[PDB]
């Protein structure tokens, strides 16, 4: 409740609709009513057009009401959509992810049951490696650019988590 | 057996090959790099420097 | 008298005000001349390394 | 490039207050040139052709470039201002030669 979603919606208002290429919003473990708000806001703003093919945003949504597997792989689904728009189209893509912390949190929830000795604060032993294999796909190459804005939740206001 | 087809029977990827040079072209600018470069040479900015 | 002597000394140094303008001009052109020799070489090479990059 | 050294402490005291900004701005332009002039060679490295003669798959382009480049006479700007500032000095010295006479 400090303003991650308000700031990312401000960035969408300022940069996304004023953009030339395409945009991708991957909702990863957040409020479903915020996803509905975003859908209807993009419909009224002409960004998402239900009547023709002039739409400029692709939405991927696995929210906080989803089991941990869906919340762990919906970030990868959004990544894959943006990666197509970067490689096979050469476009300049905007990738918004909110929230990217739910990916790690769902990984921890499932790692509990996968029979793995837990690391610090009870997190999976493979935290940094999974985060790396996910984050190294969100990058600009010489085949296209991906301007990535990711909201990152901080547990208990601890930036050393 | 490519002298007839120079890309060893590419059969695809030409649709994206020209995108590669385009990305490569916007990296070197926009001018047609197949001819000699033009020129316009600038001159310094001067004033009167005497005892006012 | 001595104050009139110094006024002869100060005006003796006058020429520096014109020596700067000469120096500040003479090299100013050399700077443009030198930099002009890049805008030709830095571009013809650019149009050469292109046809070797592609 | 026959530069002339300048004692800035001598330059500092022989300026009148009514034009200190000009002479101070002239100082500003001065050192900015000195480093910029020293921050790049007098002549760029004349690029090779042998690496381009053979490793470029175009005919004529790698020579007519070098031919047109060599046949390109980049104009060096003439002074057209050194004698004009010298026109002031000789007159100034004339105005100051009489002053040291009357003194
Ligand atoms: N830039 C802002 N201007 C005004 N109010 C803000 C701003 N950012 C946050 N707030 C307030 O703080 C609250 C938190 O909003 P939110 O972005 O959803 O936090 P978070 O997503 O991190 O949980 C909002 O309800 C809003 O009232
Ligand atoms: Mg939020």
């Amino acid at each position: 409740g400090v303003g991650k979603t308000v700031l990312i919606m401000e960035l969408i208002n300022n940069v996304a609709k004023a953009h030339g290429g395409y945009s991708v919003f991957a909702g990863v473990g957040e409020r479903t009513r915020e996803g509905n708000d975003l859908y209807h806001e993009m419909i009224e703003s002409g960004v998402i057009n239900l009547k023709d093919a002039t739409s400029k945003v692709a939405l991927v949504y696995g929210q906080m009401n989803e089991p941990p597997g869906a919340r762990a792989r919906v970030a990868l689904t959004g990544l894959t959509v943006a990666e197509y728009f970067r490689d096979q189209e050469g476009q300049d893509v905007l990738l918004f992810i909110d929230n990217i912390f739910r990916f790690t949190q769902a990984g921890s929830e499932v790692s509990a049951l996968l029979g793995r000795i837990p690391s610090a604060v009870g997190y999976q032993p493979t935290l940094a490696t999974d985060m790396g294999t996910m984050q190294e796909r969100i990058t600009t190459t010489k085949k296209g650019s991906i301007t990535s804005v990711q909201a990152i939740y901080v547990p208990a206001d601890d930036l050393t988590d | 057996q490519t002298s007839g087809g120079p890309v060893d029977a590419s059969s695809e990827y030409q649709q994206e090959l020209e995108r590669e040079l385009f990305k490569l072209k916007q990296m070197f600018g926009n001018a047609d790099m197949n001819t000699f470069p033009t020129f316009k040479f600038e001159d310094p900015k001067f004033e009167v420097i005497e005892k006012p | 008298i001595d104050t009139e002597k110094s006024q002869q000394a100060l005006v003796q140094k006058r020429h520096y005000l014109f020596d700067v303008q000469r120096n500040n001009i003479a090299m100013a052109l050399e700077v443009t001349y030198r930099e002009r020799l890049y805008r030709v070489y830095k571009e013809v090479k650019n149009r050469l390394d292109y046809h070797i990059s592609v | 490039l026959a530069l002339k050294t300048i004692d800035w402490v001598a330059f500092a005291e022989i300026i009148p207050q009514n034009q200190k900004a000009i002479a101070s701005s002239l100082k500003s332009w001065n050192e900015t040139l000195t480093s910029r002039l020293a921050a790049l060679p007098e002549n760029p490295p004349a690029i090779d052709w042998a690496y381009y003669k053979a490793n470029v798959a175009k005919a004529g382009l790698v020579d007519d470039f070098e031919k047109k480049f060599n046949a390109l006479k980049v104009p060096v700007p003439e002074d057209k201002y050194t004698a004009q500032v010298d026109a002031e000095e000789k007159e100034d010295v004339k105005s100051c030669a009489e002053w040291v006479s009357l003194s």
